[PDB]
């Protein structure tokens, strides 16, 4: 009675989740955009009609991808470079003394030693001026790395700015994205639209506060994979940025030591003028409302009546314990412990003040054996940025007691590049298909 | 909005999902970045190649809508076409039937070379 | 010497030169400098798919000289035939027409998929 | 054992082996040590494409057992049907006839153009 | 037993057994390892 | 240049002169400062 018979059709709108390899698209740096594509003037989009699609942010293996190809990349920057071999000597190191404030006091040292030259059997004697934290004691001091592996120097021409970036998949598959305000990455999203590529991504490199990020569109959202577990890191994402100005006010000079042939030191000279610590400023009465309302958001998962503290970073490296980023190729960490101490009980121009520090032999990555000496920026540096987020972590949280203790967090970079790839899956097609049909052959 | 175009239409009907293959079908085609971009052309040459070769076999080659003439199994599928091509999705009848593929791939195959035998017998008279 | 051969009839008229498509047909296919040679392979390899799939869309699969349903509008073109495949090279008329190629592309793709619906709907009779 | 599959018909005669030709058909298509299978993989889609090519061109596309025009010259070989097809192994045939094997392509090519300019000229009243 | 030319006696003659022959090799010194620093991150390892 | 001695500590008739105990300066991580080390090398490995 049915009398039907199989029938092929080819391209049937069908996709089914898959793994595969991005590639560039984009608009002398780190984050090489000679060999990327050229992104299209004028992307397209296609809004897919009553189609909804499951998301989930804690398993996409595009922040796998970003994390290896970053990596990659700064890994290639410094091939070409000098390798500060022979700056493992013995140093003799002498107090500073010449118009230094109160706290700024054995932050820097004056070393004296002998190194190489051009001619293989000549030697001079030379000095720099040191951070505290790059020299260890052996009135002798030697560098922290010296004992672990010979590291490198990053050229001065590069520049560390970051780039946008926009990620696009191969022919044969898709990239679905959800247009769906006060999703929390994590379920049903039922508006769904076709994308060739990803909106620009900046690979910003900071922890304990996203900077230079994206802001949602409707309120405060707090996302988190098991919120009930204590274990697992809370990301915080505000609807209105706070600026934040930071600056190095040292008036720095550069000098340049032949090492050997065609092989230059670049050694920071001398400080003209005053001597003062660098620092960061925040408003104090716009970072008060974003607490305001981030309690407000937290108060929604964790009790209407709990009491919500704020406090200090446990501890560990100084990665992890400070606030870490780097400007105009500075490398600051500073200490955020007058923004997150407070407490919260349910029921004008004064700006918070960082005083922090500055590094130059850097690790990076979680890597050991591998640095990066950052050569001196000469002349004054500052900068202004937008604080769009924060990484935040439940210390304890037992039923014993009723008040909850968030305390700053970070360490791992992908939590960074996952606040961005939240709202982005790869699908690849499946053209084929088979239905029944009354006409036969 | 660009609601209409290429993938738009996979939460229509399969029915009127049917009427715009040519979307689909047009795009399945088209130092250290530039290595994973040709190993993802070099996959999807392959990919494209592989689905081909697939329809060719069948005897339904350059044709997107060939019905032939393996019947339809009750067994595999029990709703009728009224339920089907006007109140069903295509991602739908794909899940309901993902189970049951290969077995009409395999009489599709076996089905092409009787009628290629029956089609070099009559010509020989 | 070879006159005759693979891009030997260019200077020919459109008539001579549409009896030789096949010697253009076949030679369209076939440590520092192998990466070079295999790049260069997989642009062919894919510049070679995608004329395949661009003549398989239209409906003209496996065939040089293969005519269509679509039929000519008289503001892309006012000559006569009388003074084109006789009086004409093909490098002359692509570079006259090669503005309204596009057109005459989706015409032929949009055609194509009405005649397999006609005759899916036949066969169901 | 698995006797039967693939390759297993090569001992067979022509006519029992031309019973299963699309188990061949199936399989030619499918960190240093990477770039070897890339450069491996990179030579069978152009394998397989040149073979598809010199299929489509004679006009036998998509066909496993496609009979042509071209009249058999008794000149290449003089054995009957009564002693190839089912007292001879395909091996066999190609290694007696293996020298002969350009000359019917080429006769194929020709004929195949001849046919397509008179449906085009049928077609045309 | 095999051979590319037999009658040849510059060609090699590959023997494979029906059965195998248990060998059974030992150094029995108790070594000890050192490792010297001998630059950053470099280390060579001798008999103590 | 090494500088080696025989071992004469609890060896048989055939091991004789298989192992030479040799000493010599080496670099560190500093390149500024040496040490003096030894270690036992084999008489294969070692050429006067
Ligand atoms: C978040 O975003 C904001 C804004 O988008 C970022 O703030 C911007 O940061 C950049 C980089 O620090 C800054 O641009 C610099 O401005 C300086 C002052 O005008 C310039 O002097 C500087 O140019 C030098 O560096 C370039 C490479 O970056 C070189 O190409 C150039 O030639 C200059 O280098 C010369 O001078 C130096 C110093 O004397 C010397 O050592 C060199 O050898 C060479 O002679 C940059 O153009 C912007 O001005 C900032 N924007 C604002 C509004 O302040 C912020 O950094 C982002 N946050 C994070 C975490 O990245
Ligand atoms: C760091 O130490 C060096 C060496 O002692 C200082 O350079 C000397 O500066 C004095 C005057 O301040 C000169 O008279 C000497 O000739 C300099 N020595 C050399 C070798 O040039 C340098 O000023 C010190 N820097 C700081 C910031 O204290
Ligand atoms: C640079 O090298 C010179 C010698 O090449 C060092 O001066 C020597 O210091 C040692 C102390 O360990 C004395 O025993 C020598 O007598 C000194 N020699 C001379 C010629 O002065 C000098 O100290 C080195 N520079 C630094 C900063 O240590
Ligand atoms: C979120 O974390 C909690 C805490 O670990 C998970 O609940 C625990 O699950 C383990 C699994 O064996 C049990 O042993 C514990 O007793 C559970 N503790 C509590 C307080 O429930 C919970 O399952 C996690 N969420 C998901 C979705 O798995
Ligand atoms: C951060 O804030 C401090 C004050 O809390 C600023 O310090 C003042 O800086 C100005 C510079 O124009 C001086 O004129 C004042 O004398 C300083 N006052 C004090 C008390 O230090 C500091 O400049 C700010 N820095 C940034 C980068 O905004
Ligand atoms: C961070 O820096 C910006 C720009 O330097 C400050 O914005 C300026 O604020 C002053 C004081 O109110 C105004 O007179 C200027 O007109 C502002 N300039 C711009 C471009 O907005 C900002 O106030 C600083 N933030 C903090 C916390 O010090
Ligand atoms: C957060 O605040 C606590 C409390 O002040 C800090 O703990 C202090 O740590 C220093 C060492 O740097 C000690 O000398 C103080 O005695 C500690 N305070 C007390 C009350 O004992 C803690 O260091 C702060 N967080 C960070 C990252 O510095
Ligand atoms: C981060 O800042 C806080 C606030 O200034 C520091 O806490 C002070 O630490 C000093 C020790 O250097 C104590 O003498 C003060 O009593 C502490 N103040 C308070 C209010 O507890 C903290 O030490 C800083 N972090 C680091 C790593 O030094
Ligand atoms: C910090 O945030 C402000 C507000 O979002 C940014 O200012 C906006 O910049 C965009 C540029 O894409 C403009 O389209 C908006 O009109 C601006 N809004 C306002 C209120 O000015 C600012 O650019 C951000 N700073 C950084 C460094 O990213
Ligand atoms: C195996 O080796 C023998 C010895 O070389 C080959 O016989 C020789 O062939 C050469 C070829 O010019 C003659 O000059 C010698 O006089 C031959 N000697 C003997 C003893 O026969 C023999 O040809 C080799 N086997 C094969 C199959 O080539
Ligand atoms: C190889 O054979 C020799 C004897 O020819 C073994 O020497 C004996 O080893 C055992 C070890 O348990 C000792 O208890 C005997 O005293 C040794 N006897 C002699 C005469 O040397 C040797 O152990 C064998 N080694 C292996 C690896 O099988
Ligand atoms: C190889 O030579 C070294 C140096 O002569 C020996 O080490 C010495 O051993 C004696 C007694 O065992 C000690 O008193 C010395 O202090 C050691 N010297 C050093 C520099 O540590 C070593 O024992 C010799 N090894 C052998 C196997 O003979
Ligand atoms: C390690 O280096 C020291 C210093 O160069 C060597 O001792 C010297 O040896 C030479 C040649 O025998 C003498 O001319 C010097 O007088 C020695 N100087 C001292 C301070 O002893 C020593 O021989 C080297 N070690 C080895 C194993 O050769
Ligand atoms: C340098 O100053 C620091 C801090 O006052 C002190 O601990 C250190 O001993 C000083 N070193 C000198 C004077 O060599
Ligand atoms: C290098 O020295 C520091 C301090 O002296 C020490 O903490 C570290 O473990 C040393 N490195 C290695 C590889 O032992
Ligand atoms: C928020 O995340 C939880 C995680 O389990 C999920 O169940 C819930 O549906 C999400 N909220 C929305 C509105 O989708
Ligand atoms: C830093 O010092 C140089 C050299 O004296 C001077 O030209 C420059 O103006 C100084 N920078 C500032 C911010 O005063
Ligand atoms: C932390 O907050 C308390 C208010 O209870 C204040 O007394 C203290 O000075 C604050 N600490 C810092 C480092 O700002
Ligand atoms: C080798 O020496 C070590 C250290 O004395 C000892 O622990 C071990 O048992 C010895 N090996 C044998 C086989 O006796
Ligand atoms: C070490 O012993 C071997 C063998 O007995 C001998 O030839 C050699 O001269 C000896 N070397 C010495 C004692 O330095």
């Amino acid at each position: 009675a049915e009398n039907l018979w199989v029938t092929v059709y080819y391209g049937v709108p069908v996709w089914k989740d898959a793994e595969t390899t991005l590639f560039c698209a984009s608009d002398h740096n780190v984050w090489a955009t000679h060999a990327c594509v050229p992104t299209d003037p004028n992307p397209q989009e296609i809004h897919l009609e009553n189609v909804t699609e499951e998301f989930n942010m804690w398993k996409n293996n595009m922040v796998e991808q970003m994390h290896t190809d970053i990596i990659s990349l700064w890994d290639q920057s410094l091939k070409p470079c000098v390798k500060l071999t022979p700056l493992c000597v013995t140093l003799q190191c002498t107090n500073v003394t010449n118009n230094i404030t109160d706290d700024m006091r054995g932050e820097l040292k004056n070393c004296s030693f002998n190194m190489t030259t051009e001619l293989r059997d000549k030697k001079q004697k030379v000095y720099s001026l040191f951070y505290r934290l790059d020299v260890v004691q052996i009135k002798e001091y030697r560098l922290i790395n010296c004992n672990t592996s010979a590291c490198t120097q990053a050229c001065p021409k590069v520049s560390f700015e970051p780039i946008p970036i926009h990620y696009c998949a191969p022919a044969g598959f898709a990239i679905l994205k959800c247009k769906d305000k006060k999703f929390n990455g994590t379920g049903p999203c039922p508006s769904v639209s076709t994308v060739q590529c990803t909106h620009g991504i900046k690979p910003v490199v900071s922890t304990q506060l996203l900077l230079n990020g994206s802001l949602a569109e409707e309120e405060v959202m707090i996302r988190s994979e098991n919120i009930t577990n204590n274990a697992k890191n809370i990301l915080v994402q505000f609807n209105t940025p706070v600026q934040i100005n930071c600056t190095r006010p040292n008036n720095n000079t550069r000098k340049s030591i032949r090492i050997g042939p065609g092989q230059a030191f670049y050694a920071t000279g001398d400080i003209i003028g005053d001597i003062r610590q660098a620092h960061c400023n925040v408003s104090k009465a716009t970072w008060n409302e974003t607490l305001g309302k981030v309690v407000k958001q937290l108060r929604k998962h964790f009790g209407n009546n709990t009491i919500i503290r704020f406090a200090n970073s446990s501890g560990g490296d100084l990665e992890v314990t400070t606030h870490s980023f780097n400007c105009g190729g500075e490398f600051f960490y500073c200490n955020t412990s007058g923004l997150f101490n407070s407490t919260w009980i349910s029921n004008s121009n004064d700006s918070i003040t960082l005083p922090c520090r500055i590094k130059q032999i850097i690790n990076m990555w979680q890597r050991i054996g591998q640095c990066m000496y950052a050569p001196p920026i000469q002349g004054v540096i500052r900068c202004v940025s937008n604080i769009t987020g924060l990484i935040l972590t439940r210390d304890g949280g037992s039923t014993n007691s009723t008040t909850e203790t968030f305390r700053p967090g970070g360490g791992d970079m992908r939590d960074n590049w996952r606040s961005e790839l939240y709202k982005y899956k790869v699908v690849k097609i499946e053209p084929l298909g088979v239905a029944p049909t009354r006409c036969k052959r | 909005a660009v609601f209409l175009g290429f993938l738009g239409a996979a939460g229509s009907t399969m029915g009127a999902a049917s009427m715009t293959l040519t979307v689909q079908a047009r795009n399945l085609l088209s130092t250290v970045w530039g290595i994973k971009q040709l190993q993802a052309r070099v996959l999807a040459v392959e990919r494209y190649l592989r689905d081909q070769q697939l329809l060719g076999i069948w005897g339904c080659s350059g044709k997107l809508i060939c019905c032939t003439n393996v019947p339809w199994n009750s067994s595999w599928s029990n709703r009728n076409l009224s339920e089907i091509w006007d109140n069903m999705t295509w991602l739908q009848w794909d899940k309901e039937i993902s189970n049951y593929t290969q077995i009409i791939y395999g009489l599709l195959e076996e089905s092409q070379n009787q009628q290629e035998k029956n089609e070099q017998d009559l010509l020989a008279l």
